[PDB]
């Protein structure tokens, strides 16, 4: 299970 | 000519090192106003918290000290980074203002609450919040005011906690300084508190993330208690017994409530599709919510357990979760009264040391 490396803050 | 310089931000004056440029207003802490700024030397954004004559007052100085001290010795990828501290004034006689420079994240949790996280995101953010908090607790410090606007994130999905003005060791010893909606029962009803007071806040925050809105809105300090019991149902008598007698009467007088189940508090519609693999499940989330959001503190899960909880521990990494505690110079004990002037000197030495 991979850690996310993105988060959409737009 | 000189080292510092001045900009008016609305009605407020920021006097800072010339390295710091293009201040913009962004916020406030318990104490303090905060600007974003360019650090022309490191070539990056930062945040500059101004504290105005913090020695003005028992309160202001206590908090200022704590925040100075804690910002220094704390060391974790999930706590906000110290970068700098100063004061433009040139002597204990001159001395009046403090500035703290910090990493600038991208947004606070505001911000995330309205967007629809996948489980892996939601769980990961919590996981990070908890590592942060396990760091603080590991040295016996309680944040006390966790809440979306004190938690910041970055678009690579990392997360840190912020503001240590209210942070200190375990409770008893003034009520209305924690933000209404995140007040644990122990805090609402005036019984004093242990570290898992922070757990309550985490539960509210998590709940907010899923709920899309504040978990226990609460139209004033007393109504707050209504919102809690309306949802979780009436605490046990075993719990009532621990109340001070004056507060106990009010409480036992409240209308009784069964409260909803977490299944009804937090139904599937609210959650994203369940995970590819196993533990990232709505029901597992429910299960964690149900051990955090628990009125009776002595029945409430700790951070350690929360890290072990199946919904969270899928990211578990000991070098993040079991790092050495911050070392606090044993001087600072988050309680002792001092004076108009004793404080003024404490902070100054403390800024001086840190400059």
């Amino acid at each position: 299970p991979k850690r996310p490396t993105t988060l959409n803050l737009f | 000519d000189n080292n510092f310089y001045s900009v008016e931000i609305g009605d407020s004056t920021f006097t800072v090192l010339k390295r710091y440029q293009n201040l913009k207003p962004i916020g406030s802490g318990a104490q303090g106003i905060v600007c974003a700024a360019y650090d022309a030397i490191l070539e990056r954004n930062v945040a500059i918290k101004k504290l105005s004559r913090p020695f003005q007052n028992q309160t202001h100085a206590k908090r200022a000290y704590r925040e100075l001290v804690l910002m220094k010795c704390v060391n974790h990828k999930n706590i906000i980074g110290l970068l700098n501290v100063f004061t433009p004034q040139k002597s204990l006689e001159e001395f009046q203002d403090v500035y703290i420079v910090m990493e600038l994240m991208d947004a606070n949790l505001s911000q995330v609450i309205q967007m629809e996280l996948d489980h892996e995101r939601m769980s990961y953010l919590l996981y990070q919040m908890l590592c942060g908090i396990k760091h603080l607790h590991s040295a016996g410090i309680i944040h006390r005011d966790l809440k979306p606007s004190n938690i910041v994130v970055k678009s690579d999905a990392t997360l840190k906690i912020l503001d240590f003005g209210l942070a200190r060791t375990a409770g008893t010893s003034t009520p209305y300084v924690v933000t209404r909606y995140y007040r644990a029962p122990e805090v609402i009803l005036g019984m004093g508190y242990k570290e898992n007071v922070d757990i309550w806040s985490v539960g509210c925050i998590m709940g907010e993330m899923i709920k899309g809105g504040v978990l226990f809105p609460g139209t004033d300090h007393i109504d707050q208690w209504n919102k809690v019991i309306e949802q979780l149902g009436t605490p046990s008598p075993e719990f009532m017994k621990k109340l001070q007698p004056t507060v106990r009467t009010y409480v036992e007088n409240r209308p009784k409530y069964a409260g909803y189940s977490f299944e009804k508090l937090f139904p599937d519609v609210l959650f994203p599709a369940d995970s590819e693999h196993n533990k990232l499940k709505a029901s597992q989330a429910r299960d964690l919510l149900s051990k955090m959001l628990v009125i009776d503190a002595s029945k409430r899960i700790s951070v350690d357990e929360a890290l072990q909880h199946p919904y969270i521990n899928v990211w578990y990494d000991p070098s993040e979760a079991e790092a050495p505690p911050p070392k606090i110079p044993d001087k600072q004990l988050d309680e002792r009264e001092h004076t108009i002037e004793e404080w003024k000197e404490l902070i100054y030495k403390e800024v001086m040391d840190l400059e």
